RNA sequence: CCAUAUAUAUAAUUUUAAUUAUAUAUAAUUUUAUAUUAUUUAUUAAUAUAAAGAAAGGAAUUAAGACAAAUCAUAAUGAUCC
């Protein structure tokens, strides 16, 4: 193989448990097995620019421990759901 | 008596006005046709201006403001705005 | 915006849809009664008419087509003269000794006034079955129903295409050939935009110079999709 | 600018950050601020005295005093 | 990347043009020093004067919109016709 140094061979809770690990030092345990995610409201705003309109994809969610610790997270994607929650759970853990 | 404006968008010049110095060659060509106009043409009266203006104009015949820059770079210090 | 004019002030004076499956020329009412001399060979609706020119500014007329008659015309000198320098001679953004003028036109007849003509007229609307003009049909096979070619044919070797607005109110394509006859092919060769074709043709089918012609609450439905499929995400 | 709340409070976050788990490791300073605590009051405070030349601020002479 | 200047290699200097050829590499998008002007005050810029330099040119290389084009001979497919 090829494999270049730093590179590796070819969930979102995980994801954003070791993002906000490396970016703020927190627990990613605490984050993956402690935590649960409720989304509260899902829109799609829009944007009327010159070259028409841009359709954007906004989630606000809840994080929380059910033991007196609770966060709110906004995210906006322009491309998939998915993106726009994973970024407000996101947002949501940073705001515990 | 003072007035002080209110905050502004900006504190800007629309059309600082420089120091444009008059071309040397310009004013020895006027006062040489002076000459002529008073003293007559090819007179040897101010022969001088003529070589000083051949000398002037031999090579070449013709031989910006910073207020906005400091301006801007300075209202916020200087508008006595109140603290937020 | 011309052939629109034209073809809107062709329509007031005929009325075509008060007279359907009325095909010929027949004086039209408007004790009054018109007839369309040139260059219409029918008096049903035209083929070419889109109600409003800016049709014809956007990117989807483009492909539109509209009645005009070109002619040739020399230039005199005070033309030759004035036409010259960065005014009139260069690009905005070799010379001729003629201009092209493009032009569109409409001629109408009156009827005269008699027991003879208003009685004609009605018997003529009343008891003559002039017949449905197929396609490929001259109509009377007089100068008043004979075609009327509307563009430049193409000349091939043994064989003329012309687009016509033909007395069956429609746009009819016609091929004449050499095999077919010569005569008539010879005629063909040397025919012209303008002219009519007073002579039969082989092939002879429906032209599609008015393709781009019969082609001419989603917010809500946006909004409801929207908002459905984002509650279907979850 | 309003009375800030989130600088001199960073003891309080940092323990409920602790105590749910959310950070494991203790940091350096916390011992630190938990035994020097800030300042947090804020007020304004009134004087009754003129720090230079002693003049007294606050009094009223009464009518019977003249 | 050309070109330009230079170095090495190659040529048994009669395939001679060694004043050449063509491979490889180097060079610069030049640099330093004062003086006068201005300056956002110099560790800035311009001009001039000195100093070192052979050093003074050129080409290519991405997308996005708009309109035109059937010798669109920049094609393909489709339709239609013989
Ligand atoms: S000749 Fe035919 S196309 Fe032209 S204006 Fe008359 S009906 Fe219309």
């Amino acid at each position: 193989n090829i494999l270049p140094p730093g590179v590796s061979l070819p969930s979102k809770s995980a994801d954003v448990a070791a993002g906000l690990h490396k970016q703020t030092g927190v627990d990613p345990d605490y984050i993956t097995r402690k935590l649960t995610m409720k989304p509260l409201v899902m829109k799609r705003v829009s944007n009327q620019t010159g070259k028409g309109k841009i359709a954007s994809f906004y989630a606000l969610v809840v994080v929380g421990d059910k033991n007196g610790m609770v966060g709110l997270g906004e995210g906006k994607s322009r491309e998939e759901m998915s993106k726009a929650i994973f970024k407000a759970h996101w947002d949501a853990v940073r705001n515990l | 008596p003072v007035y002080r404006l209110p905050p502004l968008p900006r504190l800007k010049v629309k059309k600082p006005i420089i120091r444009q110095e008059a071309n040397k060659c310009l004013v020895l060509m006027s006062n040489l046709l002076q000459c002529w106009s008073s003293y007559g043409h090819m007179s040897p009266k101010c022969a001088g201006l003529v070589t000083e203006l051949k000398s002037c104009t031999s090579e070449s015949a013709l031989g910006k403001s910073n207020i906005n820059y400091h301006a801007a770079r300075l209202y916020d210090r200087i508008n006595g705005k109140p603290h937020d | 915006m011309g052939f629109e004019i034209i073809a809107r002030a062709r329509q007031i004076t005929l009325r075509p849809e008060n007279f359907p499956d009325e095909f010929g020329k027949i004086p039209r009412p408007w004790n009054y009664f018109l007839k369309v001399i040139a260059p219409c060979p029918h008096q049903r609706k035209c083929p070419l008419q889109v109600g409003n020119p800016n049709f014809y500014t956007h990117k989807e007329g483009k492909d539109l087509k509209f009645c005009n008659f070109q002619k040739s015309i020399k230039r005199p000198k005070f033309s030759i003269e004035l036409k010259k320098g960065k005014l009139l001679a260069t690009s905005w953004d070799n010379g001729r000794d003629y201009e092209i003028l493009n032009y569109s036109y409409l001629i109408f007849e009156r009827s005269h006034k008699d027991e003879n003509t208003l009685k004609e007229i009605k018997k003529l609307r009343n008891e003559n079955v002039n017949g449905k003009y197929d396609i490929g049909s001259l109509g009377d096979d007089t100068q008043n129903s004979w075609p009327r070619i509307i563009n430049d044919p193409v000349k091939r070797k043994g064989h003329v295409m012309m687009d016509l607005c033909a007395p069956s109110g429609e746009l009819e394509k016609w091929t004449v050939s050499r095999s077919f006859s010569k005569q008539i092919y010879h005629d063909a060769r040397k025919s012209k935009k303008g002219d009519l074709w007073a002579s039969a043709a082989k092939t002879q089918i429906k032209g599609l110079g008015d393709l781009n012609v019969k082609k001419f609450q989603l917010k809500k439905e946006e909004r409801q999709k929207a908002r459905k499929a984002m509650e279907s995400y979850n | 600018m309003k009375i800030q709340t989130n600088a001199v409070n960073v003891l309080q976050r940092t323990s409920a950050y602790l105590k749910s788990g959310l950070l494991k490791e203790t940091p350096a300073w916390y011992n630190v601020v938990a035994s020097i605590p800030p300042s947090t009051k804020f007020t304004r405070e009134p004087r009754f005295k003129n720090p230079s030349n002693g003049h007294i601020i606050g009094k009223l002479v009464d009518v019977t005093e003249q």
